[PDB]
């Protein structure tokens, strides 16, 4: 009979297990078995305090690197202000060690931990890519909880050298079947931000992981977009409970807050995951979230029913993560089929925007072709336009099946008149649809100003497969 | 930017 921990703080660990069905369901992952042992996670941040009491045990230096410094400690830097507590507190929630007398429990408490202290200095391209390509035959899955600027105006995403660590992770990386880059979708709720101009999480690379308030609402610092694939709970209101972890100097925090608290519990989900069965692909891993995740009582005023019969909502993507379900569809999982790439240049004319422009196109996608899509994964509209003042245009995308996917809702304080340069804007939201038929694009002013632009490309790009489908839902 |  599986015995839960018996560590201090574990009954504060409202978002792990309970009768009351607003957690994680991570206990009944535990007592299959799986407690992510073998399975190395590294958090890249600003340091993880590798000799706090709670993580010691499960520490692993070579999952660690400090790029700041150029140096292989990570331990974090320590300032009167505590600012880089933050990795520290990220890591504890992935592998805080279990019935130790300490603190609480992470996720997957037997799993290795790293820390890669990246965060604390001038964060350039080459620090990312230096950090996201770390051992990565040995490390099997990074997270992290940080990003471009959220204030609601910012449209950026990893330069060159960040890219090439995205895409010779998920090809050569974890002995070719990809490196798991799990990714916090970001705290610009209050500013109306979108997750879908951060190219971090808009990577089809990462599995960008929203938040839900214990009571199963929107936090204030959530940001809603189609590329978000899945949820974990982190905090909301002062009368919610909050993320309980390791603190700076070998401390236990019981209000670990915000967005940087779900990607390191989406990452123990997925380390469990893997113990399961290692030979997970970085995609069948992605697939896997889509499957059992779970929306129920989860409150949004968009959720919507998908041309398979999923439901999905931009404020949380398919839902709340279930561990068990996840560790149980693991285990007898068929990889999935190589990816498909279907490329489909829509326009053969610049387009004026105006008050409101749609573009309609029916697509073969890639039929007679040996990249012919019949079960999509991602979609992405790159898009290139001008226009004078950015925040003030909703994007919108629906597919053949009749899913409507936002790709960029308006953004208040978004003043730039410098447009999308081939911006790819991604979907998760019509995971395992046919593709095949009508797109429709649309672009509006969602303001009363006479404002002006040109749409001169849009690039549909579809990827996914032709086999292996399920019953809809 | 990078912010945490
Ligand atoms: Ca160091
Ligand atoms: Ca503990
Ligand atoms: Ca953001
Ligand atoms: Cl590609
Ligand atoms: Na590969
Ligand atoms: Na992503
Ligand atoms: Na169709």
């Amino acid at each position: 009979v599986y015995q839960e921990p018996t560590d201090p703080k574990f009954p504060q660990q409202w978002y792990l297990s309970g009768v009351t069905q607003r957690d994680l369901n991570v206990k009944a992952a535990w007592a299959q078995g799986y407690t992510g042992h073998g399975i190395v996670v590294s958090i890249l941040d600003d340091g993880i305090e590798k000799n706090h009491p709670d993580l010691a045990g499960n520490y692993d230096p070579g999952a660690s690197f400090d790029v700041n410094d150029q140096d292989p400690d990570p331990q974090p830097r320590y300032t009167q202000m505590n600012d880089n507590r933050h990795g520290t507190r990220c890591a504890g929630e992935v592998a805080a060690v279990a019935n130790n007398g300490v603190c609480g429990v992470g996720v997957a408490y037997n799993a290795r931990i790293g820390g890669v202290r990246m965060l604390d200095g001038e964060v350039t391209d080459a620090v990312e890519a230096r950090s996201l390509g770390l051992n990565p035959n040995h490390i099997h899955i990074y997270s992290a909880s940080w990003g471009p600027e959220d204030d609601g105006k910012t449209v950026d995403g990893p330069a060159r050298l960040a890219e090439e660590a995205f895409f010779r992770g998920v090809s050569q990386g974890r002995g070719g079947l990809g490196s798991i880059f799990v990714w916090a979708s970001g705290n610009g709720g209050r500013e109306h931000d979108s997750c879908n101009c951060d190219g971090y999480t808009n990577s089809i690379y990462t599995l960008s992981i929203s938040s839900a308030t214990q009571f199963g609402n929107v936090p204030w610092y959530s940001e809603a977009c189609s590329s978000t694939l899945a949820t974990t709970y982190s905090s909301g209101n002062q009368n919610e409970k909050q993320i309980v972890t390791t603190d700076l100097r070998q401390k236990c925090t019981e209000s670990h807050t915000g967005t940087s608290a779900s990607a390191p519990l989406a990452a123990g989900i997925i380390a469990l995951t893997l113990e399961a069965n290692k030979n997970l692909t970085w995609r069948d891993m992605q697939h896997l979230v889509v499957q059992t995740s779970k929306p129920a009582h989860l409150n949004a005023n968009d959720w919507a029913t998908n041309g398979v019969g999923r439901k999905v909502s931009h404020s949380y993507g398919y839902g709340l993560l279930d561990a068990g379900a996840m560790v149980a569809l693991a285990q007898n999982w068929t990889t999935v089929a190589p990816q498909r790439k279907c490329i489909i240049d829509i326009l053969t004319e610049p387009k004026d925007i105006g008050k409101r422009l749609e573009v309609r196109k029916t697509v073969t996608a890639c039929l007679g072709e040996p990249n012919h899509i019949t079960r999509l994964e991602h979609a992405q509209a790159r898009l290139t336009l001008s226009y004078n003042r950015r925040g003030d245009l909703a994007i919108h995308l629906v597919s053949p099946m009749g899913t409507r996917s936002t790709l960029l809702a308006a953004r208040p304080h978004d003043y730039s008149a410098d447009g999308f340069n081939d911006w790819a804007f991604m979907t998760t939201h019509s995971w395992d649809e046919d593709p095949s038929g009508e797109w429709v694009l649309e672009i509006e002013n969602t303001s009363e100003a006479n404002n002006y632009g040109t749409l001169t490309k849009f690039t549909l790009v579809l990827y996914g497969t032709a086999s292996g489908s399920l019953v809809p839902r | 930017x990078r912010v945490x």
